[PDB]
RNA sequence: UGGAGCCGCCGCAGGUGCAGAUCUUGGUGGUAGUAGCAAAUAUUCAAACGAGAACUUUGAAGGCCGAAGUGGAGAAGGGUU
RNA sequence: CCUCUGGCAUGUUGGAACAAUGUAGGUAAGGGAAGUCGGCAAGCCGGAUCCGUAACUUCGGGAUAAGGAUUGGCUCUAAGG
RNA sequence: GAAUGGAUGAACGAGAUUCCCACUGUCCCUACCUACUAUCCAGCGAAACCACAGCCAAGGGAACGGGCUUGGCGGAAUCAG
RNA sequence: UGUUCACCCACUAAUAGGGAACGUGAGCUGGGUUUAGACCGUCGUGAGACAGGUUAGUUUUACCCUACUGAUGAUGUGUUGU
């Protein structure tokens, strides 16, 4: 398919996406901004720190109610969280990009995550029973994720 | 309509933004006025609240019903090991304010002190004042220093001495000594500056600064009590049992029409860890620390002319949540601000002290040294041993 | 203790649903349903209140 | 792996609760291919599945 | 929609 | 971009022009990663299976229901659970 | 209220803290309803044995009126078939 | 005001009042403790409401302005309250 | 006394008067007014009425903005600390 933002030199840039993934759009969005522009071997490390709460993902845009944490000072921000699922999903995406770069014949440890993009995917829905016999929505908000690595070292 | 039944308001507005104090060590907000006539002296000291105890004394205010009667009186011990002067610092009067003009530091500075200049010491290479101390051993540097003092002698008006604690000598956990500016008050600026120059890299004990039966002002941060409701923080009324949405509240914040809640209305927030300057705390006893001539001189602390035992102001089982007061200490009447272990600024009075109570000379007849860590009943261990006799652990 | 259940679909204790305990050879207490109590015939004369002799009730 | 069927049957064979059924946790795989009863009755005789004793409630 | 008030509550009652 | 029909002029005809109607139907926001997932004491250790275990299973321990039972059986109702 | 038989996994989740407000429980020096529309709320009282029991009364009641005392553990004695 | 029943009245009342005894955090006057929350995190995740929005003083004005006039002034993004 | 108001006791230095949507119900309370049940009196043929008396009678929502309270932070100063 067509990704948004096609790479500068396709010869030496691997690609990946994952459509319609059950992961909180907002959380995922933020962890993708943190990861953006890292060297791939840093990025995997960082997401694993996020899984174990050794480094945070600052929630900048979608930050309402989100708590403060010391770990966010690194980023120049007060909010921050440890969205574990979001890490877990775009650890797999990296894994697949690293796979593709290897298949294409690129130096895997020269790949900088050039472009990453989280888009909203069509919502699921299940319902929640409420007071005075009302029934409201209780909807999942899943995302499409997609990204591009590039040989830069 | 008007409030029916008048009552004065809760809490003072002269104490607010009831917020968490930005400092920890309490700032001397205003040192006394130097009358250029009496001889030079330090104005302030920097101690540590060790704990509390009783005193007993005969009282001599004629007229009272307590004249020539023995009373008891709570006291704080403030362990105050001697301060090392490490810098001086000149100030110049301006119409803007009181600009700091020139800071000269000493040649040698302790690791006690250096500690303070780093947020992490373990991690650091401890390179502070390395290129500075070079100045004290050459022609160019020594000449540059001498000009800087001579400039301070010319242009500056106020001179403060930078002194720091000897954290080494305390039972506390921290090694990071507190620095502090202390105002030298006395004769002409030159004479003042020569005195400070002479005191550089030197100890300054408490007894130099303060004498006995002297009123002083304690300055420190309050014991902090976290987020606290309006009923704790302002001592407003509790609402009655029936109130549906809680009763530890203020009911009416404000009227309708200045349609904004005022800064004068009681809200919940930080209670404690405020900066505070108490005044008129009479020093009952400046004490001597432990010292040696052949064996220890532990007596010289809590022994009096009328008791003559061999006690230390240390109670049985030490001061609680503190340690052994081994060093020189003052002994203030009453309580003082802050928790145990809390660094505490003592300051000579801003005030001409000529009251019958403020000129009373204190002779202590008995200092209580009984355990605080539970209901203590023996002053000293040797006394307990005699009373009890032998125990099964013998 | 061995508690037990009805053996029929009739749950309610009724004139019909009268029972008794029996220990079996298997060494378990079990319900057997009882027959109703038959009455000996009364006299035709209609005055003598007792019921007749020599007749299986 | 999963021995809820075995524990049910066992108890019906023993005529106990299934509080009382004990399955040897070492010899699990053998128990897991027991499916039927009479396979279970074999296991009982070998001493893999056992009836536990009553929890003592003294009258003393 | 939400319940809000009882039938005989009639919120802003000004008789 | 898309992939099969469409327009100018002269006349005729109309279910002919939307910002509103607490309008109708459909969709999407901010609120918000917020409120919330707080009734009825309670969980812990090991192993197994397994890609993966706070939650499955087995074992061990600690707890509750405490025969007016959170036990064992039925009625009605359900209809393959 | 505690237990066995039998049955459960704490009632649609977990972890880390122990701030304010709350919900539900407790305790309070001295005073003792001064609180409030109002003793609302909570607290006192409580079981049994042995005493003792007023006004009034439709003579039945009132009546557990009110008001007192005792109560454990152990070792015996006597009395009942 | 007299079976639109008048007057009475033991017993009874989750009925309406008043006082006394006792008892008590109802109060003087509040404090401390416990559990479940709120709090922070993983996972999951609603709603109402919404012209645009959101600092004040005074003025005038449909005679009580967030917006207009004249002044005071104004500093990202947020957390618990 | 639901009261505002009133009066009286007691203390006091004094027991001055008022305003803020007759300040203040997403602050409470609900005693009173002011639904529905009922009682009495007066009025009405009657249904019913009564600034005439009586008793019983559901007090919702804040997580939005602002304001205020506290809490992180912000631009500047090359960075950082004092
Ligand atoms: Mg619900
Ligand atoms: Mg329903
Ligand atoms: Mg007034
Ligand atoms: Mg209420
Ligand atoms: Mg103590
Ligand atoms: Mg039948
Ligand atoms: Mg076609
Ligand atoms: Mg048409
Ligand atoms: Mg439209
Ligand atoms: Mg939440
Ligand atoms: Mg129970
Ligand atoms: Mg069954
Ligand atoms: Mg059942
Ligand atoms: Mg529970
Ligand atoms: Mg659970
Ligand atoms: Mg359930
Ligand atoms: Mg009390
Ligand atoms: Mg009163
Ligand atoms: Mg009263
Ligand atoms: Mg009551
Ligand atoms: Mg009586
Ligand atoms: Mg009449
Ligand atoms: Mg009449
Ligand atoms: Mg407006
Ligand atoms: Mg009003
Ligand atoms: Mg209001
Ligand atoms: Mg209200
Ligand atoms: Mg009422
Ligand atoms: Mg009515
Ligand atoms: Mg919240
Ligand atoms: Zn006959």
């Amino acid at each position: 398919v067509r990704y948004s933002l096609d790479p500068e030199n396709p010869t030496k840039s691997c690609k990946s996406r994952g459509s319609n993934l059950r992961v909180h759009f907002k959380n995922t969005r933020e962890t993708a901004q943190a990861i953006k522009g890292m060297h791939i071997r840093k990025a995997t490390k960082y997401l694993k720190d996020v899984t174990l709460k050794k480094q945070c993902v600052p929630f900048r845009r979608y930050n309402g109610g989100v708590g403060r944490c010391a770990q966010a000072k690194q980023w120049g921000w007060t909010q921050g969280r440890w969205p574990k699922k979001s890490a877990e999903f775009l650890l797999h995406m990296l894994k697949n990009a690293e796979s593709n770069a290897e298949l294409k014949g690129l130096d895997v440890d020269s790949l900088v995550i050039e472009h990453i993009q989280v888009n909203k995917a069509p919502k699921m829905r299940r319902r929640t029973y409420r007071a005075h016999g009302r029934i409201n929505p209780y909807m999942s908000s899943p995302c499409h994720i997609e990204m591009i690595l590039t040989e830069k070292e | 309509s008007h409030r029916k039944f008048s009552a004065p308001r809760h809490g003072s507005l002269g104490f607010l933004p009831r917020k968490r104090s930005s400092r920890h060590r309490g700032k001397v907000k205003s040192f006394p006025k130097d009358d250029p006539s009496k001889p030079v002296h330090l104005t302030a000291f920097l101690g540590y609240k060790a704990g509390m105890t009783h005193i007993v004394r005969e009282v001599d205010r004629p007229g009272s019903k307590v004249n020539k009667k023995e009373v008891v009186e709570a006291v704080t011990i403030v362990e105050t090991p001697p301060m090392v002067v490490v810098g001086i610092v000149g100030y110049v009067e301006t119409p803007r304010g009181l600009r700091t003009f020139k800071t000269v530091f000493a040649e040698h500075i302790s690791d006690e002190c250096k500690r303070r200049f780093y947020k992490n010491w373990h991690k650091s290479k401890k390179k502070a004042f390395t290129k500075y101390c070079k100045k004290w051993q050459d022609d160019a540097g020594k000449r540059q220093l001498d000009k800087d003092f001579s400039s301070m002698k010319k242009y500056c008006q106020v001179i403060r001495v930078l002194a720091h604690t000897q954290m080494r000598l305390l039972p506390l956990r921290q090694k990071k000594a507190h620095l502090m500016e202390i105002q030298v008050n006395g004769g002409t600026v030159a004479e003042k500056l020569d005195w400070a120059r002479e005191r550089l890299e030197q100890q300054v004990p408490v007894s130099q600064v303060f004498g006995q039966d002297e009123m002083i002002d304690v300055i420190g941060v309050t014991k902090g009590k976290g987020y606290k409701g309006v009923t704790s923080r302002w001592h407003t009324k509790k609402l009655p049992r029936k109130t549906h949405r809680g009763l530890r509240k203020v009911a009416c914040i404000g009227a309708w029409h200045p349609a904004r809640v005022a800064f004068s209305v009681a809200r919940a927030g930080q209670k404690g860890y405020h900066h505070r300057t108490e005044i008129n705390k009479k020093i009952y006893k400046i004490g001597q620390g432990y010292l040696i001539k052949d064996g220890k001189l532990i007596k010289n602390n809590a022994s009096t002319d009328y008791d003559l035992s061999d006690k230390s102001i240390n109670p049985l089982g030490g001061f609680v949540h503190y340690g052994e007061v081994t060093n020189d200490f003052v002994m203030l009447k009453g309580c003082v601000v802050g928790t145990k272990k809390r660094v505490l600024t003592l300051r000579k009075s801003l005030l001409v002290q000529t009251k019958r109570r403020a000129l009373e000379k204190i002779d202590l007849k008995f200092i209580d040294t009984t355990s605080k860590f539970g209901h203590g009943r023996f002053q000293t261990v040797e006394e307990k041993k005699a009373f009890m006799g032998p125990l099964k652990k013998d | 203790v061995q508690r037990l259940t009805y053996r029929r679909r009739l749950s309610y204790n009724t004139a019909s649903n009268k029972t008794r305990l029996s220990r079996t050879p298997g060494n378990r207490i079990v319900y057997l349903y009882t027959k109703k109590v038959g009455k000996a015939p009364k006299s035709a004369c209609g005055v003598c209140p007792g019921r007749l002799r020599g007749v299986r009730a | 792996s999963m021995l809820r069927l075995q524990k049910r049957l066992a108890s019906s064979v023993l005529r106990c609760g299934k509080k009382k059924v004990w399955l040897d946790p070492n010899e699990t795989n053998e128990i897991a291919n027991a499916n039927s009863r009479q396979q279970i009755r074999k296991l009982i005789k070998d001493g893999l599945i056992i009836r536990k004793p009553v929890t003592v409630h003294s009258r003393a | 929609g939400m319940w809000r008030f009882y039938t005989e509550d009639s919120p802003g009652l000004k008789v």
